[PDB]
């Protein structure tokens, strides 16, 4: 979807809504993150921040009763924002599927910033840094090689 | 004390991130509103001592020679 081999949807061909575009823009309409689960409940269905976090938590546990209630609140919440009910529910099914794999973006990002810093350094002054890389694995002959 | 050092810490960041003052004004409201929304939950949950310990600790180790890793949960 990044390189034009498939049409980009926000998030699915059928089950998409244009209000999800600013949330899903950076990932080409793919629901990748814990935080996207929560932004979809904010934007699509008008959740509070704290109720949004409670939905993502309930998606981790995957319990029977749990969902059943939120499933209803999320239906009439979308209805109240004029977004189609069947679309809202069928998107909820996709959110729930991808929530199982969903990684913590904020945790990934804090660390990814440090990767970018080591990347920039290596590109702009990549001798000292390499020396440091060697020091990190100094005792290992195999790694040094 | 927390509210103060956070609003004023945000003022440093804002001038570093958006050193054009015209843009800082137009981009600013979102941050102030987010700041106070978070500030409300932190204070009403009753953790201000905790946040103070940690912020001081983090700052001191930057001033002196302790690089801190990305991790923060």
């Amino acid at each position: 979807r990044k390189h034009g081999r498939e049409e980009i949807s926000y998030p699915d061909v059928q089950w998409q809504h244009e209000s999800l575009k600013p949330v899903l823009e950076p990932t080409y309409g793919i629901i990748l993150y814990q935080e996207q689960v929560m932004q979809i409940a904010q934007v699509l269905s008008g959740y509070t921040l704290g109720g949004a976090d409670m939905l993502r938590r309930a998606m981790g546990k995957k319990k029977p009763e749990e969902m059943a209630k939120q499933r209803s609140v999320f239906a009439e919440g979308a209805e109240k924002n004029g977004i189609n009910a069947e679309l809202a529910m069928k998107i909820f099914d996709l959110v729930e599927k991808f929530a199982g794999y969903g990684f913590n973006k904020s945790h990934s990002a804090a660390y990814a910033l440090v990767s970018y810093q080591t990347l920039w350094l290596k590109a702009h002054y990549p001798a000292e840094f390499m020396a440091a890389v060697m020091t990190a694995d100094m005792d290992n002959t195999e790694k040094v090689v | 004390y927390l509210v103060k050092r956070a609003k004023e810490g945000l003022e440093e960041r804002l001038a570093f991130l958006f050193p054009d003052e015209e843009e800082r004004l137009k981009r600013r409201p979102e941050y102030d509103e987010r700041l106070e929304t978070e500030l409300q939950v932190i204070n009403q949950m009753g953790f201000p001592g905790y946040f103070l310990i940690v912020m001081e600790f983090i700052q001191w180790s930057k001033d002196n020679g302790v690089p801190v890793g990305p991790g923060r949960g």
